[PDB]
RNA sequence: ACCCACUCGGCACCUUACGAGAAAUCAAAGUCUUUGGGUUCUGGGGGGAGUAUGGUCGCAAGGCUGAAACUUAAAGGAAUUGACGGAAGGGCACCACCAGGAGUGGAGCCUGCGGCUUAAUUUGACUCAACACGGGGAAACUCACCAGGUCCAGACACAAUAAGGAUUGACAGAUUGAGAGCUCUUUCUUGAUUUUGUGGGUGGUGGUGCAUGGCCGUUCUUAGUUGGUGGAGUGAUUUGUCUGCUUAAUUGCGAUAACGAACGAGACCUUAACCUACUAAAUAGUGGUGCUAGCAUUUGCUGGUUAUCCACUUCUUAGAGGGACUAUCGGUUUCAAGCCGAUGGAAGUUUGAGGCAAUAACAGGUCUGUGAUGCCCUUAGACGUUCUGGGCCGCACGCGCGCUACACUGACGGAGCCAGCGAGUCUAACCUUGGCCGAGAGGUCUUGGUAAUCUUGUGAAACUCCGUCGUGCUGGGGAUAGAGCAUUGUAAUUAUUGCUCUUCAACGAGGAAUUCCUAGUAAGCGCAAGUCAUCAGCUUGCGUUGAUUACGUCCCUGCCCUUUGUACACAC
């Protein structure tokens, strides 16, 4: 009970948790106008039509549908 | 009955054996197998002559 | 010369304790803490050491006289209880022998050890009392080992961060064995459930079995063990608890400073034997037949049928019992306990076999059974847990338990007919009849059975009847290998297992040594249950066929009791 080498590199590299940035959900700034939309939500009715869904590149990933959501765009 | 008690230094085993009274058995044998009890006979008055009991 | 009674003086002896003594013992070792009859010599813990030195005697060997330095906590006496003895006397044991049987040790293989090897080949146990044992027949898990990867399941309470956000989880890319966001440029997401430091927990098949409980093995299958009150001794302690005889037995008969008891033995409790005696029973078996089969109708023999009848428990089952207590005779014995014969009896080696089983112990095994545990260690890239792979199976070699054999008291093929123990499917599929397919192993359909009703008369095997083989490692043996089929499993490759064909090795009865066993016992034979998804060459039982040789002994190995000796007591 004194043998430990750990030939692999130090693997304590726990994942990031969306480090504290500015206020999220950047809808728009409209002078006495309807707040227009950016990174618009997808077409699935399961979303509350106000949740800023992810869109990396020609694909959409849904946080609420954490396991099953894949569309070709 | 065996029991384990936990002290600061370890565990102590307690073993309690009770031999109860067979004359209290209320079930199964009422005495030990080797216990033989003799019934005392009742002495009777002699005769000294043949008599006939009258109806 | 003897025999009596004295007497004086000797060598002694027996008994007892007035006494004495540490006791052994002592008529002196008494008349000595109630200390004094006279007198000589000697000793002052153990060694060094009867040495050195001086003296003196002697031819010499040596004798007499005779230290110290230094060293040391005990040496020593007498007894007690044990243990031990190549001590004695009794009594015993096939874990001893005797006379034998079957064997093991020799071969191949299967398993467990050691060593070697390795990333790991996890580990405990090493004479009896470790090595087919941890119910340990490990493919994954088991698993504790090794190569790696996750996850926290770090409770609960103190400060920081902290809804202008504690911090959760992610498809797809890179990375990875890997559809593990494990992690990482990339964005989304639930929200106080957590994250970070702190105290403190938790888990641990991590250590200690020499810190423990319990349990188990062993001492030790033998018969032994202990109070009370009396007796003995200053005492430890002893007597009781024993000279003798008997029993398997501190079993009894008895003897007797012991009497009266307790545990162990026995008794006891299960199991196997007997019941034509009671209760019985379409979940077991019995008889004329209702019905229907064959040779056969003389007036029989051999079968099938639950709802077609009645009666029975001989046999089967179980409950209540009875039976055997050595019963009755003969012989023997302080003419007792008992033992030995013979006749009955199912049973006459406490009827056979078990279960249970003193005191006191062992630093025996086990912390890897336990959420049974004290202390120590680790505790978040943890020794937790889980996932994927391996290892526990590796092979120069040594050892133990075993399986198969070396053969015609046989091998092979065909034919016959036989048991007993036991198990079986519920939030999941067990034992599986029968029909059909297949050479075989196996595959398909449902009624059968949660069970004396169905597997299952478990139609087992050894075994008997005919054949083939013919003393040739041969048709003995079937190790080692090649090809294929199937089954179990998510997964079989360093072959799970079975089957078909082929391959056809040592082994020609085994050295020193050594094991078990006295009647349905050994041995042979197979069957069922255990662990079992699959795997028995292993165990726990069961039944089938069923020898030799003993009815003893203490020679070897031990055991119990007594006596004895001991410089032993961590006890030869």
């Amino acid at each position: 009970r004194k043998k430990k080498v750990y030939t692999t590199p130090k693997k304590i590299k726990h994942k990031h948790k969306k480090v504290k940035l500015a206020v999220l959900s950047y809808y728009k700034v409209d002078a006495e106008g309807k707040v227009t939309k950016l990174r618009r939500e997808c077409s699935n009715p399961t979303c509350g039509a106000g949740v800023f869904l992810a869109n990396h590149k020609d694909r959409l990933y849904c946080g609420k549908c954490h396991s099953v959501y894949k569309v070709n765009a | 009955a065996t029991r384990h008690v936990l002290m600061r230094q370890g565990v102590l085993g307690i073993k309690v054996k009770i031999m109860r009274d067979p004359a209290k058995s209320r079930t199964g044998p009422k005495a030990l197998p080797d216990a033989v009890t003799i019934i005392e006979p009742k002495e009777e008055e002699p005769i000294l002559a043949p008599s006939v009991k009258d109806y």
